[PDB]
RNA sequence: GGCCCAUUCGGGUCUUGUAAUUGGAAUGAGUACAAUGUAAAUACCUUAACGAGGAACAAUUGGAGGGCAAGUCUGGUGCCAG
RNA sequence: UUGCCGUUGCUAUGGC
């Protein structure tokens, strides 16, 4: 059973966003399991599962803890506006390939 | 003078480091971080709460309604209580039984509701340290802890298990073993208004759990003897005390760092301090804690000390040397075996082998001005801490509790200026860890409740 | 390289029982006797100058 | 396993160096692409063939 | 590290024989490394003695040196004098390593059993599994050397030999 | 590659953002990317500070001015629409840009040092300031180094602060950069080290230039609010 | 029976050996699920599955000394010396 | 008011 801890929750009205640091705790598990972590984050906060996102995962030595960077949006459309395209390729729906020449 | 030169050179050093009040006094980085402080959320859990309940001299002391409800369980060990924002209490014994009480009928003795008794039936069929997932206690339940929300009680003892029982039925919902051979739990404390438990296990270890997720958060290491007591408040700090290493540590649990506080009273300098014009001495083992607020706490020792410690001083702020008396010396008909009283008196060596009572229970009411100490002197003591927070002082005594006090905690009633509390104290005739206790002087295994007023 | 020094130290401390007399740990059980002989002619003590 | 690619690379280079002079050229060709080898690799292979400085034999 | 002056005299060879056999060392490089940095330590403490009382260097670097030597654990709490740093020597330093300490605490039956426990990761001081044998445990990490909870000598699930024998005996 | 005024942490990058041209100089301003991204941290990178600049939250000096490297110099009131953010940024005592938070009736104006008064063309009196607000028609008694108060809805001067002996002055320049206290001394030389001198906690003395100092109010009553500690 | 000293005779000492049998535990190199990381990929970190008896899953380098044949060569005062 | 047992109160105590 994974365990979740949010810390230092601030609000960004300019980016319509709420951001925090994510202490993810998995004793006798491998690692963070980021999609399941987005599920757990989207249910501890409000619904917006295609508007919650995590990117900066570092597991400490020997496992157990990992610190990530969590940012949760309202309004999935403006989340699609404000998130970068590589994270949208990683998690959500966007896929535009670069033209392979030279 | 070498220490004078050390102090002088350290002062010059700090002056030089400063080298490398006006009308304008504003610093850009400080005010930017204060803008981020105005931007952030969650001013809820992390209150550095000071002492906001100044009521020590206010309430009455000497005429409490003291009911010592004796129960038929050998050597009660712990007491857990609960208040929402009807009140239940919990006791547990060395006879492997948990017992639920109702306590909310305030003017009278508590009411038994439900047993939950483990026994020899719950010994595991493996003797293997990770299939310890049975549903009951087979050895020596040492501590209970009620949830701050009241869905669960969680208990554990020398069978190295944490069994979490439901409140409404006293049923084991989940079993979490501590996965090693010496992993006996000795103290449990929820952080206040939460679902997070801090257990202190004799592996020099502190385990943390989230109870409603059935998960373990963090194991944190660092004491040097068994972590005999634990204490927590609404902050994610914690305060533990290991027994014989004579240090109390407090843990930033997310950072996994600590502040250590050693003791350090010596009878040489103490008897010289009295010699400038006396039966007091060094320290055995720091035993019990309770975090009074988020800047101070208090420790109960093995030589009867009660000490008051701040968050900003390694050495303690205040001591109180003898807090429950010195024990009655062993009789001349039970020391020597000679015939004459002169030689049987010579076998007492005067005052050299008088040992003090050791405080085996201490409870600070959270953020309040008053704490309660208990041992087998027969009389609980009530002390209030002065409003400048650099001393405490004995208010009164509660003399209706014959036996060892294995647990003290209080139950609140009344509003902001008019209040009444019932002090529960588990009374046994045997210390909560080993036996060690002779001269059982009229003790009974009961619950000493007192109703204090105003 | 580790097992070689484990087994040339065991050889060395078996040779040390030959040159000196090594304190083995005192009297084990009942004092049975000297088990190897007593020489009344040999004196293994260091004379001065 | 690029790890085992590098390991077997080094082992083949050393075993080849015990059979030819110590400091002969072992060349590494990648996978075949469209019927023949990558022309970058064949270009600098021909660069290795172009400077070889032959020494006269006896028979 | 650095090699000694006369590296092949018979006293030095019997010295290294006794040290490597009594502490389970693999070669001479363990002794030479720990003795090289001990040489730096007490070559510094010699100069701290050759300067006088109430010298600033002597006062501050002397109590700094003896306090971090006490916290490494080679020097006891009561001898807070600077000549004990000169009396210090090499096996006082390699009694502090984790192989020696695992054997002395009795989690292993010899120093070689301790070395293979450490390199097979059954030993964790504090939180982390330590896996190199020459670790130099400190006076606060002296009492949390225990079996790792990820290991069958702790309380964990038994290893591949035990479970394969159990499966084949179940067949 | 950075200046000292920006309060810029060294563990940031390699290329430092040159501000673009604008009202103030390069050496006495901070752009919006070093303002929003890495000082009060409304962004995390250049992409999203360009995103909120395209969204147009910024309202510096009452106009939007959507640009990354827009050189906000002295006391340009940065206005942000969400959470009614009104920021007047001044100098602290050790050279950086202390960004004080103010309210709406204070961000409804700014002040500016007058640089020169001209009979430019066609009989029109004329005034410039450090953001270059060429506003029409002040009184004839506008000397150099006095202080106009800009309207910030239109552009007109609303109030005027005369530079003389006994006025509350702000020093931006040289080795006195960012001090307040304005009275130990007055000394006007004839070409250099000419000034009004500024006190300290023990009322110490200081030397600067005329152009490196400019007035903000009176002895106890500036209508600018100032941060404290 | 091993070991130690000593130019010699000899002396000192003591649980020591053996390609003897045998037992269950341990895991690491390797083989590999992944997830994390990252524009992407590698690598680090975390990590289920398999992985040892010649544990052949087969580390070297250099030194000291022998001993053997229906063998070969040389010398010469048998059977010897080299 | 309890594992027994005694005084019990018509509730408090004290021996294992």
């Amino acid at each position: 059973a994974v365990t979740i801890r949010t810390r230092k929750v601030i609000s960004n009205p300019l980016l319509a966003r709420k951001q925090f640091v994510v202490d993810v705790l998995h004793p006798n598990r491998a690692n963070v399991s980021k999609d399941e972590l987005r599920e757990k984050l989207a249910e501890v906060y409000k619904a917006e599962k295609d508007a919650v996102s995590v990117f900066g995962f570092r597991t400490q030595f020997g496992g157990g803890k990992s610190v990530g960077f969590g940012l949760v949006y309202n309004s999935v459309a403006e989340a699609k506006k404000f998130e970068p395209t590589y994270r949208l390729v990683r998690y959500g729906l966007a896929e535009k390939v670069e033209k392979a020449s030279r | 003078n070498p220490a004078d030169k050390r102090r002088r050179l350290a002062k010059q050093y700090l002056e030089n480091l400063k080298s490398e009040d006006e009308y304008n006094n504003f610093d850009a980085g400080d005010l930017d971080k204060d803008i981020i402080a105005s931007r952030l959320k969650e001013d809820v859990a992390e209150q550095q709460g000071r002492v906001f309940r100044y009521f020590g001299d206010k309430l009455l002391i000497s005429e409490a309604k003291q009911s010592f409800t004796r129960v038929g369980e050998n050597n009660l060990t712990c007491i857990s209580c609960f208040q929402p924002v009807r009140l239940f209490a919990y006791t547990v014994s060395k006879d492997l039984q948990l017992t639920k009480y109702d306590i909310t009928d305030f003017s009278k003795r508590p009411k038994k509701l439900k047993y939950a008794k483990g026994g020899a039936k719950y010994i595991p069929t493996s003797k293997h340290e990770y299939e310890n997932t049975t549903e009951g206690h087979y050895d020596e339940i040492l501590t209970v802890a009620a949830s701050p929300d009241g869905k669960y009680v969680v208990t554990g003892g020398r069978d190295r298990k944490l069994i979490v029982w439901s409140t409404e039925s006293l049923s084991p919902v989940k079993v979490i073993p501590t996965k090693d051979r010496r992993g006996e739990v000795l103290s449990l404390a929820f952080r206040k208004n939460s679902d997070q438990l801090y257990a202190s296990c004799a592996d020099f270890k502190i385990r943390t759990y989230s109870i409603n997720q059935f998960s373990q958060l963090e194991i944190l290491y660092g004491h040097h003897d068994i972590v005999e007591d634990i204490s927590a408040l609404a902050m994610e700090r914690c305060v533990t005390v290991g027994a014989r290493d004579r240090t109390a540590m407090l843990w930033k649990i997310p950072d996994e760092t600590r502040l250590t506080f050693r003791g350090g009273d010596e009878p040489q300098k103490l008897l010289r301090r009295w010699m400038k014009e006396p039966l007091f001495f060094c320290e055995g083992s720091i035993d019990v804690v309770s975090m009074v607020d988020d800047f101070h706490f208090i420790t109960g020792s093995d030589n009867g000390n009660i000490c008051l410690w701040s968050l900003a001083k390694k050495k303690p702020i205040f001591t109180e040397r003898i807090a429950h008396g010195i024990l009655p010396e062993p009789s001349f008909n039970d020391i020597s075996g000679e015939t004459d009283e002169e030689l049987r008196k010579r076998q007492l060596q005067g005052k050299k082998l008088l040992q003090p009572f050791w405080i085996t229970s201490l409870y600070a009411i959270p953020y309040s001005n008053v704490f309660i100490s208990g041992s087998w002197s027969g009389s609980l003591k009530v002390w209030k801490i002065s409003d400048n927070l650099r001393s405490f002082e004995l208010l009164g005594e509660l003399s209706g509790a014959k036996g060892v006090v294995t647990k003290i905690q209080v139950v609140e009633s009344g509003k902001h200026g008019k209040e009444k509390f019932r002090i529960l104290a588990s009374i046994a005739k045997e210390h909560r860890l080993g036996r060690w206790i002779a001269n059982v002087s009229g003790a009974r295994n009961g619950i000493y409740s007192a109703v204090i007023d105003q | 390289s580790r097992v070689k020094k484990r087994k040339k130290y065991q050889k060395a401390q078996k040779k040390l029982k030959s040159v000196r007399a090594v304190y083995s740990g005192g009297q084990s059980g009942v004092y049975e006797g000297e088990k190897t002989g007593i020489k009344k002619g040999l004196t293994r003590s260091v004379k001065f100058k | 396993s690029q790890s085992t690619l590098r390991a077997s690379k080094k082992r083949l280079k050393h075993r080849f160096w015990t059979e030819v002079y110590q400091g002969a050229k072992l060349f590494y060709l990648s996978g075949v692409i469209n019927g023949r080898y990558p022309d970058r690799e064949i270009l600098n292979l021909s660069r290795f063939i172009s400077v070889m400085k032959f020494r006269p034999l006896k028979w | 590290y650095s090699t000694p002056k006369r590296p092949y005299e018979s006293s030095r060879l019997d010295a290294e024989l006794k040290l490597a056999g009594e502490f389970g060392l693999k070669n001479k490089k363990e002794i030479y490394r720990i003795s090289f940095q001990l040489s730096k330590i007490r070559r510094a403490a010699r100069d701290l003695l050759t300067r006088d009382e109430k010298d600033p260097k002597r006062l501050f670097e002397g109590n700094a040196l003896i306090r971090r030597l006490v916290r490494v654990g080679v020097l006891s709490e009561d001898k807070k004098k600077l000549d004990y740093v000169l009396a210090l020597k090499v096996e006082d330093f390699l009694e502090r390593r984790l192989q020696t300490q695992v054997y002395k605490l009795g989690l292993a039956k010899s120093v070689h059993h301790a070395r293979v426990l450490i390199t097979q990761r059954h030993i964790a001081v504090g939180k982390q599994i330590v896996n190199i044998p020459s670790f130099m445990v400190r006076l606060d990490s002296e009492k949390h050397i225990d079996f790792a909870p990820t290991s069958p000598f702790g309380g964990a699930r038994p290893g591949r030999v035990a479970r394969r024998n159990a499966a084949r005996k179940a067949e | 590659a950075a200046p000292h005024h920006w309060l810029l942490d060294k563990l940031s990058g390699c290329y430092a953002p040159r501000p673009s041209a604008g009202p103030h100089k390069l050496r006495e301003s901070l752009p919006l990317i070093v303002f929003l991204r890495n000082r009060l941290k409304y962004a995390l990178n250049g992409r999203e500070v360009k995103a909120i600049l395209m969204q147009r939250h910024v309202k510096v000096d009452g106009k939007v001015r959507t640009d990354t490297t827009y050189p906000a110099g002295f006391m340009d009131v940065i206005t942000l629409d969400a959470t009614n953010e009104n920021f007047r940024l001044v100098y602290d005592v050790k050279g950086r840009f202390a960004v004080h938070r103010i309210t709406d009736e204070e961000a409804s104006y700014k002040l500016g040092k007058v640089k020169k008064v001209q009979l430019g063309k066609k009989g029109v009196p004329y005034v410039v300031t450090h953001d270059g607000r060429t506003i029409r028609y002040p009184d004839p008694n506008i000397k150099v180094n006095d202080t106009v108060k800009i309207d910030l809805a239109s552009g007109k001067i609303t109030d005027f602060i005369k530079f003389d002996a006994g006025k509350l002055v702000y020093v931006t320049g040289g080795r006195n950069l960012g001090r307040i206290g304005t009275i130990v001394h007055k000394e006007r030389h004839d070409g250099g080290f000419d000034l009004v001198h500024i006190k300290d906690s023990l009322d110490n003395t200081f030397v600067t230039r005329l152009n490196n100092v400019f007035v903000i109010g009176e002895q106890g009553k500036p209508y600018i609010s100032l941060p404290k500690g």
